[PDB]
């Protein structure tokens, strides 16, 4: 296709700033492209899981969903460049998500509510003109049935839009615009008489029944495409990339002072385990081994420093020879820092790589507790956190539902006051470490002077 | 919850008219003090004035119930006062239209109509306490009307066909309306033929 | 973009005047050549290239590179075999040893040449050149590594004062990496 | 299409060229599918098979011989297994790698196929045309013959960037010889050139501003000087895969964008590599990778070996269906090579399975024009030599076509079509540039 | 082939009903398992789906025009057709059999009765190509595409039933599904594997699968390129990694042998690692100093 042609298909599908998605992108994008957009849309996506997890509110959701929408994939823009982005991003998360009938619950879910703030941030003309573009009522109609229409719409007015006036409420109402459907379809908005019925027909909370509309489609277009993905897989180089985003959804510090409590009291559980683990043990096996290494590489700890903590742990109980931990185990704490080999810095693992791990057998202390605890050991070291029983009941559903990361930024924030790695946990439980301590040093000066 | 959905205003109008046939006058059941304390006051949304017209009851016992429906505005009038009147007298009215509708509107058994599992009694069944056939119902009927099963036997011993019992009319009744129902299946099968070409 | 370019090679320049021969890291430390108020200047013999002189070899790897993505070398998976050939059998990932297992893959795949145009790009992305994200030509224990080291200010002014050399060589990259 | 290697792609289209090969094989020997059999396991009946020639070790020394080779079966007709070649029971034979052929032979112990005949391809059919399409191509030419001069590159020597003899060439072109079509393939300005390759780009006096791209050389270098052509010669430009000007590096190559060269709509047109395309009747079959340099065979026998090599790989050719019929491609050692796009070798086949009157295949070796199985083959060599001394062009001189002078040939059947013969129409002469 | 059994069989049933005949997958997980590693034969997939939704030539209306066009399964008011009935026919004898074998005291008769069952068996799994070969007499493409597309349902819910209990599919396809157990002890093992037996069963009444090997240890790279330790008495089992040993020494093959047995030894993977490496070490040694025999350096 030209790509003038092209152009011309893209604006006659924008026509309004929203969409349902019921016509595939066409034309060429780049791998830089499909990957970027891939993972921005599922950075949007998995915000608005973590916001709705912990029940915000709705105004707090799109408060804190904007700047994410100015960074990551700009809304209500005249650009191509973005609507092409989220429309192929969209497309791209459905040929992700539609492998399980759970992501596929996960992804209608989340798409539905970021078309619920989509359509909230609009304004009115452009939702009128999305929503022209499902019977509407003539105006006679409308005239006929006025009292009543706006007798059911007072309320939804009043507690939705704020419009505490009655003037204001009934300016509106005056340009409302009704559909009549039958009440079957929208038998939840009967149920709570937010709805005027009349002979059997419902007269529209028109955002309600719109989001299940484009829930019911594209839950029925994910099925369409699950059933046509095993001819794409002959496609050696989308695969990857598509299993990446499917699993995507699952001298301060030295060798004494990562020891400390200071230090120790900022680790996420995973790396509290490995050092207990180390502790006891005087040796870590690979996979433990590695993470650790990496995470403290991560933290600040330099490679001279690395080995002296190593060689210190490795030779406490004698069992060790400082020439058997040169011989076998230095070249590869050297390496781990980019020092031997093809000098490749190896960044610390995040959570998705540790999960990737192969599973904790006996005497392994690596992976993430969360997933490899059993409920009753991990409820005991929450107990250990001072955790009340109803945290602790919480961040077991949560482990139960294989929202592992979920649980952990759970922890963080009960003990403390979205996190996918655990650098980022150690980095935001330090910043706020030394918040307080500004805060008790304020507070110690202020109380100095009277 | 307020304002009102509109099946719910225009039966509050379909209602009204009744309130005061029925309950003040011909039951009249908030003429004992008691049972007006038990069940008239509770519907109130002011404590002062709940206490006010229980007092006023006790020192005046056994006012009827149109009695006791104007003294609660007589009362309420009395003890609301400046700026703020209004908004007691608008709570007052919304009160009393509860009542009105907790009196007067439908009371359904919930479970029924629920599942597509629930069994029903089918009609012209024998109620085995009463005697009573479960005949349709139209605007004129009344429990006396429901005709007996000792009657009807008593009736076909005199004559020996059922088209010359009491249980005719209803027999009629429903006929005509398994009719109309058979007409209106006839015209849906149309319809639908006619949508799917 | 730290692990992409990882295993990329180089972009050799050839001085025009004197001959010398020397990696270009973008508005990097060199001691071969430098990047002046007026254009690239090898030190050897402070003389200027001009985009001409620049850009045609940055086609020339470019075109090198792509030549040698399309001779089609084949490398057997089994460590054991490990064979480098250009013979495809009918069936393509076959191994083409008696009763070899592994699997035969492209040896400079074409994941391998994006990358190595995309490095090629972030040479003269100015952007890039501002922040110092480029890859290092040189590790510290190499003999040329650069004696003195450039300042943050003295590339910020000298990549604005180069752009139109910078765009002319994105330009060149870019011919072929929209056609990638 | 992009830059992309599958493969899966490309052994489906290395399986393909077997399977098409076997079917026309079968077709024109009238032979049935239940006759060709499995060469690579034993039996003890002889057999007919078709494969791919291929050395017998993956990893081989550059010069085979007749005791070093292996016919790698289709998918279906031996699961993609190679056998080692016997051809002690023959005597006259000519192989090259990628070479499809068709054996009559019996692999009696396991380890080799015993060769007792040759199955040659049939050549390609040619094109034909009507009484009325010829009749029209003669109001055409107006009586006079057809000229068709085609030059290859490269234009300028090693040295410097002069194309005083280009202008010579189009001054000439312009005045005396006066061709209906100029044909013209690449490099314009070759990537592999010493002073383009090494960065030693001069300033040019005669440009008011410097190019900054090889691109922007060639436009102020070449397009002045392409435009200067007389428009009542149309002339065709045919890239090369060094051609700096191309963004496409690999065989078959599409062609170039008129529009970003520069050039007037008036008289110049581009085509791909290959291309195959008419002249008035003629059937011109034009790729630009140098066949004849690179197909090395391997030969037993004196007869064959006493014939021009040229002839040998111009049947070749013919018989392959296909320009560029070596594989693996030849490589230069890295500076440059065939560069060959395996999974489209579809698109440089003959064009509709016709073989063109004249194919024309530039190669870096002397210029020749030799008529091969009734096909006129012509190189015209390079236009100007290495060292900036004269190189050559070729002049293409058909005479026009006459129903009633017998030199077309009446094909039968109830539609009167007529064989174009211009190896009796066409003289070609290879003139010092 | 299969393909005279199926054919045959079909033709023989379809003319005795009074029936005119006609005229002649999860990619694996690679590296080291320490966890045992069942593998479990999912064989009779595609005859149980055949038996469960009665799909036969009679029973599922096709478009015969377009034989690329998906079919649906019959409605369960459809009588049972002719190829699940022999089906049925062939398991309930099989359970005939097995039931007869339990009780029968005779090796003799007790062979017998084995045999009989696995002919049974065999012919019950082979009964598919008849419907989804290409060049079967009785092919079917809209049979064979809802057959199979069952069968890619049923193996993604056994995974997600396998991830209910805690279980990871190592590898899976049609015929065969690997399980991380997750434990160390056989008896364990077993126990998990027979507890998702139950599991599918429960979900598929018609679908008993089985366990089919026991992997210790499994270093795994394709389905049938890996190394494992099987238990039957533990023992050494290696398949497609020892494709070239005429290239290598004797010395080199010892070197290797010893590798694989002491890393799949039932000791702690860092004191057979340090074994591994002084084991390397002194071969070192000995090779610098020359103190191996010359027989184990040569080459053919
Ligand atoms: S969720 Fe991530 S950071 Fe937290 S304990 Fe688990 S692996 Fe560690």
């Amino acid at each position: 296709s030209s790509s003038e042609e092209e152009k011309k298909l893209y604006a006659r599908l924008y026509e309004s700033k929203l969409s349902f998605y019921d016509l595939p992108p066409q034309g060429e994008i780049t791998l830089e492209q499909f990957e970027i957009w891939a993972i921005d849309r599922l950075k949007i996506l998995l915000e608005i899981e973590s916001c709705l997890s912990r029940n915000k509110s709705i105004k707090e959701i799109e408060t804190i969903i904007k700047p994410q929408f100015q960074k990551l994939l700009p809304f209500n823009t005249e650009s191509l460049e973005d609507r092409k982005k989220d429309y192929y991003s969209h497309f791209i998360l459905r040929l992700c998500f539609c492998r399980s009938k759970e992501l596929r619950e996960k992804f209608v879910r989340a798409e539905t509510f970021l078309f619920k703030i989509r359509f909230n941030m609009l304004t009115s003309t452009d939702q009128t003109k999305f929503v022209q573009s499902l019977q509407f009522i003539s105006n006679e109609e409308k005239a006929e049935l006025s009292h009543q229409l706006y007798q059911t719409v007072s309320a939804s007015l009043q507690f939705q839009l704020n419009l505490n006036e009655e003037h204001q409420r009934k300016q509106y109402f005056q340009q409302e615009k009704f559909i009549k459907l039958p009440f079957e379809n929208v038998i939840e908005l009967v149920g709570n008489r937010l709805v005027f019925l009349k002979d059997g027909y419902a007269y529209l909370q028109q955002l309600n029944l719109l989001s299940n509309e484009f829930a019911s489609k594209l839950n029925q277009e994910l099925i369409k495409t699950y059933q046509y993905l095993p001819r794409l897989n002959e496609d050696d180089r989308l695969l990857p990339i598509l299993n990446h985003l499917s699993s995507g959804y699952t001298d301060e510090i030295n060798a004494q002072s990562v020891w400390s409590e200071e230090i120790s009291s900022n680790y996420p559980l995973c790396i509290k385990n490995l050092m207990e683990g180390l502790k006891k043990n005087h040796h870590l096996r690979y996979y433990g081994r590695q993470q650790l290494s990496l995470f403290l590489k991560g933290i600040g700890l330099s490679a001279d420093e690395a080995l002296k903590f190593w060689s210190e742990a490795f030779t406490r109980n004698g069992n060790m020879t400082m020439e058997k931990f040169n011989k076998e185990y230095r070249y590869s704490f050297r390496h781990n820092y980019g020092l031997e080999g093809n000098r490749i810095n190896y960044k610390p693992w995040d959570c998705h790589t540790i999960l990737s791990k192969p599973r904790p057998g006996r005497g392994d202390y690596h992976g993430c507790p969360f997933r490899d605890w059993s409920h009753e050991r991990l409820s005991a070291e929450l107990r250990s956190m001072k955790l009340t029983q109803a945290q602790i009941i919480s961040v077991l559903d949560s482990c139960q539902k294989g929202e592992y990361t979920i649980a952990c930024t759970k922890v963080f924030e009960m003990t403390h006051n979205h996190i996918a790695h655990p650098n980022l946990y150690f980095e935001r439980s330090r910043q706020l470490q030394k918040k307080q301590q500004k805060l008790e040093k304020e507070k110690l000066f202020n109380n100095g002077n009277h | 919850k307020r304002p009102y959905h509109p099946h719910l205003a225009r039966s509050l109008e379909q209602l009204k008219p009744f309130f005061v046939s029925i309950m003040l006058e011909e039951q009249n059941p908030w003429e004992d003090d008691q049972h007006a304390i038990q069940t008239l006051l509770p519907a109130l949304y002011d404590k002062q004035l709940i206490d006010s017209l229980k007092k006023y009851w006790l020192d005046n016992p056994r006012r009827s119930s149109k009695e006791k429906w104007n003294d609660i505005d007589q009362i309420a009038t009395s003890l609301f006062k400046g700026p703020k009147q209004d908004s007691h007298i608008i709570k007052l009215r919304e009160c009393k239209e509860d009542l009105v509708l907790m009196t007067l509107y439908p009371k359904l058994d919930v479970e029924v109509t629920k599942q597509t599992i629930h069994l029903l009694k089918a009609p012209f069944c024998i109620h085995p306490a009463t005697g009573n056939v479960c005949v349709p119902i139209d605007e004129s009927f009344a429990p006396e009307k429901a005709p007996k099963l000792i009657d009807l036997q008593t009736e076909m011993e005199k004559n020996n066909d059922v088209s010359l019992t009491a249980l005719q009319p209803f027999i009629n009744q429903f006929q005509a309306y398994v009719s109309s129902l058979l007409k209106n299946e006839l015209g849906s099968v149309k319809r639908e033929r006619e949508d799917d070409d | 973009d730290v692990e992409r370019f990882k295993d990329t090679v180089t972009l050799e320049l050839s001085c025009p005047s004197c001959d010398k021969r020397f990696p270009f890291g973008g508005i990097v430390s060199s001691n071969y050549y430098r990047v002046s108020y007026n254009g690239l200047q090898c030190k050897h013999c402070e003389q200027l290239f001009t985009p001409l002189q620049l850009t045609s070899q940055i086609e020339h790897s470019i075109r090198a590179h792509i030549s040698l993505y399309y001779a089609g070398w084949l490398q057997c998976d089994d460590s054991t075999c490990g064979i480098v050939t250009r013979q495809v059998s009918v069936f393509g990932k076959r191994c083409l040893n008696d009763g070899c297992t592994g699997v035969m893959r492209y040896k400079y795949s074409d994941k391998q040449l994006y990358n190595q145009l995309l490095y090629f790009d972030s040479l003269f992305d100015c952007e890039k050149n501002k922040k110092q994200e480029l890859k290092p030509i040189y590790l510290p224990d190499d003999l040329d590594y650069p004696k003195e080291q450039l300042t943050e200010s003295s590339i910020k002014a000298l990549t604005e004062q180069n752009r139109e050399l910078m765009e002319t060589g994105r330009s060149v990259v870019q011919k072929y990496l929209n056609d990638c | 299409r992009t830059m992309r290697q599958n493969l899966q792609e490309a052994s489906d289209v290395l399986d393909d060229q077997i399977e098409s090969f076997t079917k026309i094989i079968q077709n024109h020997y009238k032979l049935s599918p239940n006759d060709f059999a499995d060469p690579t396991i034993q039996s003890q009946s002889e057999i007919y098979a078709v494969g791919r020639i291929v050395p017998d070790s993956p990893t081989y020394d550059k010069f085979l011989n007749p005791e070093s080779l292996s016919l790698e079966t289709s998918r279906m007709g031996g699961v993609g297994r190679r056998v080692r070649l016997d051809l002690s029971q023959v005597n006259e034979l000519s192989f090259f790698l990628g070479q499809i052929v068709a054996f009559k032979g019996k692999n009696a112990n396991g380890d080799y196929f015993t060769v007792n005949s040759i199955l040659p391809l049939p050549y390609p059919n040619s094109p034909v045309s009507t009484s009325q399409e010829l009749q029209e191509f003669q109001a055409n030419l107006e009586g006079s013959s057809l000229k068709v001069i085609v030059t290859c590159g490269p234009y300028f020597a090693n040295d410097n960037f002069s194309l005083e003899l280009l202008q010579e060439f189009i001054d000439s072109i312009n005045n005396e010889v006066k061709p209906h079509v100029l044909i013209m393939f690449g490099p314009f300005i070759d990537i592999t050139h010493p002073l383009i390759a090494s960065g030693k780009l001069p300033n040019f006096p005669q440009f008011k501003t410097q190019p900054k791209t090889l691109d922007e050389l060639f436009l102020k270098l070449f397009t002045p000087i392409l435009k200067t052509i007389s428009p009542h010669i149309q002339t065709v430009l045919i890239p090369s895969t060094k051609d700096a000007i191309s963004n496409h590096a690999a065989y078959p190559q599409a062609s170039l964008i008129r529009k970003a060269l520069q050039l007037p709509k008036r008289n110049f047109k581009c085509m791909a590599n290959p291309s195959s395309f008419q002249i008035n009747e003629i059937y011109f079959g034009c790729s630009n990778v140098d066949t004849f340099k690179d197909l090395k065979e391997v030969i037993k026998g004196g007869t064959t070996s006493s014939r021009y090599r040229l002839d040998r790989v111009s049947e070749h050719i013919l018989q392959q269906r296909r320009y560029y019929p070596i594989f693996p491609g030849s490589i230069r050692t890295h500076i440059s090579g065939a560069d060959l796009d395996v999974s489209y070798l579809g698109l440089t086949e003959f064009v509709g399975g016709f073989s063109p009157d004249i194919m024309i295949i530039p190669s870096e070796l002397q210029h020749f024009a030799r008529v091969v199985q009734n096909v006129v083959v012509i190189n015209p060599g390079r236009f100007i030599r290495a060292t900036g001394n004269r190189g050559s062009y070729a002049q293409i001189t058909v005479q026009c076509p006459d129903l009633e002078d017998g030199k077309l040939t009446l094909v039968e059947g109830e539609e009167p079509v007529y064989l174009h013969n211009v190896w009796k129409r066409a003289r070609v002469d290879l003139i010092a540039s | 082939t299969r393909a005279g059994r199926n054919e045959y069989i079909l033709l023989h049933e379809f003319s005795r009903n009074g029936f005119i005949v006609p005229d002649k997958v999860f990619e694996p997980e690679k590296g080291l398992h320490k966890n045992y590693v069942l593998v479990m034969d999912f064989n009779s997939l595609y005859p149980s789906i055949i038996q469960e939704f009665n799909i036969c030539f009679t029973t599922v209306d096709r478009n015969k025009e377009d034989i690329d066009e998906l079919p649906s399964v019959p409605p369960s008011e459809v009588d049972q057709g002719v190829l699940p009935r022999l089906l049925a026919n062939l398991v309930d004898r099989r359970r005939e059999v097995k039931k007869v074998m339990k009780t029968e005291t005779d090796p003799h008769k007790r062979v017998q009765c084995d045999i009989r069952q696995q002919a049974l068996k065999l012919t019950a799994n082979s009964m598919y190509g008849c419907l989804g070969y290409v060049n079967s007499r009785f092919y079917a493409k809209p049979l064979a595409m809802l057959v199979t597309n069952k069968g890619r349902e049923i193996l993604m819910n056994t995974r997600q039933l396998a991830e209910s209990m805690n279980l990871l599919v190592v590898y899976g396809d049609t015929d065969s599904v690997m399980i991380d157990t997750g434990c160390d002890n056989y008896a364990d093992a077993i126990k998990i594997g027979l507890g998702f037996k139950r599991l599918v069963n429960e979900r598929y009444r018609l679908l008993e699968i089985d366990i089919d090997n026991v992997f210790k240890k499994l270093l795994l790279h394709a389905k049938k390129k890996y190394a494992a330790l099987t238990v039957n008495t533990t023992v050494l089992e290696v398949k497609g990694l020892d494709m070239k040993r005429r290239e290598f020494c004797p010395l080199s093959r010892d070197v290797s042998i010893h590798v694989l047995n002491t890393i799949l030894s039932d000791k702690d993977p860092e004191e057979a690692l340090q074994e591994v490496y002084d084991y390397l070490e002194d071969i070192r040694i000995k090779v610098e100093t020359n103190n191996i025999r010359i027989d184990k350096y040569k080459i053919n």
